[PDB]
């Protein structure tokens, strides 16, 4: 059995603390360059090399949503996959703000 | 659907990485610069194509001609071809 | 502020397990992932100048993946800051692929739960999949 | 069939710019307090009312996410629901920053 | 830099609708979630402090909502810099319900896609759901 | 139900259903009658000499004393802290032994 020391133990989510930086809204697809690598890839290095030092992880993944929002657009010879967006989707349980400097 | 079969199994990909820029040759600025302040021009990846005004860029191809006073070249670029890879910041070959 | 950020002081940065799956069996059907290695790549620059202590892998079976992270999670990260998963294959909606396979992203994922990694409990934890999540495709809207 | 016009159109996500603010992770139940409203949005309008004109959404989002986390924990007088904890959901698929102020 | 974050400075700050559904159909078998009043009050305080154009609806059903939405997603958005919609109800992965029954999110959600409700194109649309998405319980971990 | 759903699972059910439901709300504060600070100054009115705290620490804190020796108590959580140590702020102690506390926490009371 237990004891009703209920308000003398503190706990926190098993859950809690979790990122997760997904490079494409649920259910979509998700592009990567002939040969060039992926277009998520890409840009979250492209906004961690920039910004690393100077942004919330929040706001970094929020700049590589506008990224590869932005700057990107398919190319295929087949109408059926010419000319597709994507965006990426950022999932966070996280508690406090993520700083890398 | 063999659309959806191509999907599922990953073969669709983005070939713009072997399409763009649609002309190598003139990737620098320099080799821009060579062939309408040419030094601003050139700066927006335009390059001179010989005929009249009119220049192209090399990454997206796209033409422009019969500029008028007060046209600044990157503005007009991406007026025309807000889609451009060079007018976007995309990764360029 | 106090409880406003992540501590990040600790020894080390954390570890920055990079899973690079680009050839698959014949048995699963799946096409290769040809030009996954420059993001490989890209990823291991990126997160090395993070000072993160970075492991790359390449075309593990999912058991091997399975096994992979369970190892990991059980190592010692009490002088690390946070931990760095990111996983480079085939998937679909909450699936990610091994070179032999399908894996619930859950099951990898749940390694590192607080209470099943306590060296790594109240630290962020990230994950970053660059896979499908399904077949839809957006058609774009057009902007002014 | 089509031109050679592409690079003459913008386009952005028709999934893009959508922020979703979930009470519970995936998979989980959500709480509600026997007659004082929810664990989540509770904390919610409480973030949202001290922050709203100094932080960003994001920041607000996950401030939620540490008071559910922490100031939360359920009570039941069946040990099967007893002592239960939560952690909230953001899935953020924004391109730019949202401040209401 | 320019343009980094939301333009709110639109005349209107935009609509907020709350769904508070708090009754069910005997045929539904979900309970009532008493106490969901109280948060509907506090979102509406909430945000109209805000300077939101809040609006709250009760114990809609599916046909109801998809209809609601629908109708809202066919407003003209021009003036407005955002949209939120606030979902109180029952639910499970990916589901939510009416008085009647449940409903794809992802129905009420696509009525706002960039391409099918342009006046809010490029603006930020807000979905607060508050609702379970299935059974699992945190047990939580000491610390 | 386990008559009539041997297989199912009576917890899902009551889950998918919406019944459970926190009751904290009707469990804290463990005392309202020490709920206000001043009926919680009223308290004290036999605190021992030899004390390092004064009652209005220890109200402020939301402890009332217990009669005791230097026992006080939590109007919210109902935990009891006593033999106070030179030093000790009657907040940052009740605290560290109660750090679930709705008080400790600022979780909502009751009004
Ligand atoms: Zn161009
Ligand atoms: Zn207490």
């Amino acid at each position: 059995s237990g004891v009703d020391d209920d308000m003398a133990c503190h706990k926190i989510p098993v859950e809690a603390d979790f990122l997760y930086a997904y490079s494409t809204a649920p259910g979509y697809y998700s592009w990567r360059n002939s040969k060039d690598g992926s277009w998520f890839i890409q840009s979250l290095c492209a906004m961690l090399k920039q910004y690393a030092d100077k942004l919330e992880f929040m706001h970094i993944l929020t700049r590589v949503n506008r990224k590869v929002a932005t700057e990107f657009e398919s190319f295929s010879f087949d109408a059926t996959f010419h000319a597709k967006k994507q965006i990426p989707c950022i999932v966070s349980m996280l508690t406090k703000e993520l700083y890398f400097y | 659907t063999h659309a959806d079969y191509l999907l599922r199994t990953g073969q669709v990909v983005d070939i713009s990485d072997t399409i763009y820029p649609r002309n190598p040759a003139m990737y620098s600025e320099e080799a821009r610069l060579k062939s309408l302040t040419p030094r601003e021009l050139a700066s927006a990846g335009l390059y001179y194509t010989g005929i009249g005004d009119q220049v192209q860029c090399f990454a997206c191809g796209g033409k422009l001609k019969n500029w008028e006073p007060g046209d600044r070249a990157w503005s007009e670029h991406r007026r025309h071809f807000p889609n451009c890879f060079f007018v976007l910041g995309r990764n360029l070959n | 502020s106090l409880d406003n950020s992540y501590k990040m002081d600790y020894p080390e940065m954390g570890l920055c397990i990079i899973i690079n799956n680009k050839n698959f069996h014949k048995s699963t059907g799946m096409t290769s992932r040809s030009g996954t290695d420059v993001d490989a790549a890209n990823l291991r620059e990126t997160f090395r100048n993070l000072k993160y202590e970075v492991r790359n892998k390449n075309d593990l079976t999912r058991e091997e993946i399975v096994e992979l992270m369970r190892d990991v999670s059980k190592e010692d990260h009490s002088k690390r800051s946070s931990f760095v998963c990111v996983l480079l294959s085939h998937g679909e909606e909450g699936i990610i692929f091994g070179t032999n396979g399908p894996v619930d992203l859950k099951k990898i994922t749940n390694f590192f739960r607080g209470d099943r990694c306590r060296s790594l409990t109240g630290k962020p934890k990230l994950f970053i999949i660059q896979a499908a999540r399904g077949t839809e495709l957006d058609c774009g809207i057009e902007t002014d």
